[PDB]
RNA sequence: CCAAGUCUCUU
RNA sequence: GAGACUUGG
């Protein structure tokens, strides 16, 4: 393998490639599920059997 | 009383196996000396009476199972994380409409998870009792 | 892929996996830096296996 | 531990003189019961390359060992050999000279 | 509502830091200085308290080495934990922990341990 | 009783 | 961990 190492080469390269600021959004997780999900379930298992 | 902090953390009070093994050894020795399973049962029950009485009115199922089967807990368990030789697991559970998170630690994944579930159960009981 | 200037990079993660995925991300940073150094500091006269 | 001690001393001196600053590259390695390589107490380090491979690769030019490299370990022909502690054994003398 | 990477990693390491501290009762790398320079902790310590402790250690108004020991401790705003250590010695072998952010722990026999810490601080304050 | 290194093998 | 081996003290 070969690659750029010189700082002049480094800064020449960042002209084209960028270090994007990267953040991390999270979300509250909930497990409560609605009845209709149970209904659709039951239907699909009936169909599977 | 445990101090106040930010993260509800817990670990496993390690139980040495030597204690249980030696108790079994004494039972075996008592039997062999007496050669009387009647006398052996007498001593065993004399030892076990409090726990036999207590367990009948409440059977302790596996702690993780207890937490899962609870009606109003609804536990959620994070993935394990390793830092050096400590393994971490965090439990997210709900009590009285307020969602409470507790953290457990252990030498490996299973122990950390069990400690987290145990701590959740302790907090849940403290809210129950 | 966020190659543009001042590009923004956003991660959607459930709360209960927040710590784990932070661990994984910083592991990735460590690995990347390790590749960079292993290529930079390394010197070889044969330059061919 | 004399290896690591004197290695640190050479590091200080190398970053103490102008004429030797950019010519000498001290590196030290010992046998089993491998003494810690760092002076930081951070449980893990980011540098991975090994000392013997460095010297073989020319990255390091100044080697601080203790009767480890004298036997077996292949190394490129070396310009100078300094036996800081007195010679004791004939066979070791022969091998260090070699 | 924006959620950056660095802070969450700081908290990630913070959690384990707290766990280590609790389980091992301190002794973690809590102090920020480099290990080789960490020794200078006690004089990077507040200069006002430093000169107060110099005056206290150079004082001779104390009836007992005990008196002077914990008077110096108070001047330094620290509360060492003193505990005994099992030993074969007829004289009880004592141990003291300074409880400060730098895990410094000593032992010495009851008679000299107070003199031992006195000398330790005659050295350390410098 | 002390060092060094080695080796099998423990963290 | 156990040690083992060589060399020397």
């Amino acid at each position: 393998i070969i690659t750029v190492s010189d700082t002049k080469e480094m800064e020449n390269v960042m002209l084209y490639a960028t270090k994007p600021t990267e953040v991390m959004v999270s979300f509250p997780h909930q497990e409560q599920v609605l009845t209709v999900t149970r209904l659709i379930s039951a239907e699909i298992e009936k169909f599977y059997v | 009383v445990p101090p106040k902090g930010e993260f509800n953390m817990s670990t496993n009070v390690d139980v040495p196996k030597a204690l249980g093994d030696v108790l079994e050894a004494l039972i075996a020795a008592v039997y062999l000396d007496c050669r009387d399973l009647q006398r052996t049962w007498e001593v065993i029950f004399n030892l076990f009476e409090p726990e036999l009485q207590e367990f009948t009115r409440k059977v302790p199922i596996n702690h993780i199972r207890q937490l899962v089967e609870h009606k109003h807990a609804k536990p959620v368990f994070s993935s394990p994380i390793v830092e050096g030789e400590t393994v971490m697991v965090s439990c997210q559970f709900t009590c009285m409409e307020k969602t409470i998170k507790v953290y457990g630690f252990g030498s490996n994944k299973d122990q950390a998870k069990l400690s987290a579930a145990k701590h959740a159960l302790q907090q849940l009981s403290k809210c129950d009792a | 892929r966020a190659r543009t200037t001042e590009a923004k990079f956003v991660l959607f993660t459930a709360d209960k996996e927040r710590e784990k995925t932070i661990q994984q991300i910083y592991q990735y940073r460590k690995a990347h830096n390790d590749i960079a150094e292993y290529l930079k500091d390394r010197v070889l006269e044969k330059t061919e296996p | 531990y004399t290896c690591k001690c004197i290695y640190g001393l050479l590091l200080n001196y190398i970053q103490s003189t102008p004429e030797l600053r950019n010519v000498l590259t001290p590196q030290f390695m010992v046998g089993r019961n491998n003494i810690s390589p760092d002076f930081e107490s951070v449980l893990e380090r980011k540098w991975q390359k090994s000392a013997i491979q460095q010297f073989r690769d020319g990255n390091a030019n100044l080697m601080i060992c203790s009767s480890v490299l004298e036997e077996g370990i292949d190394v490129q022909a070396c310009n100078h050999v300094f036996i800081l502690d007195p010679v004791k054994t004939f066979n070791m003398y022969v091998q260090s000279k070699g | 509502m924006e959620e950056s990477m660095e802070e969450l990693e700081a908290l990630r390491r913070k959690k384990f830091t707290t766990y280590w501290e609790l389980k091992e009762a301190g002794s973690v790398d809590h102090t920020g200085m480099r290990l080789c320079d960490r020794h200078n902790y006690f004089k990077n310590f507040y200069p006002t308290l430093k000169k107060e402790a110099i005056e206290a250690i150079n004082s001779d108004e104390y009836e007992s080495s005990k008196d002077k020991a914990m008077d110096v401790m108070s001047s330094l705003k620290i509360t060492p934990k003193i505990s005994e250590v099992e030993s074969s010695s007829l004289v009880p072998l004592l141990s003291v922990e300074l409880n400060c952010a730098f895990d410094v722990v000593l032992m010495a026999k009851e008679t000299d341990i107070y003199d031992h810490i006195i000398d330790y601080f005659r050295t350390m304050l410098i």
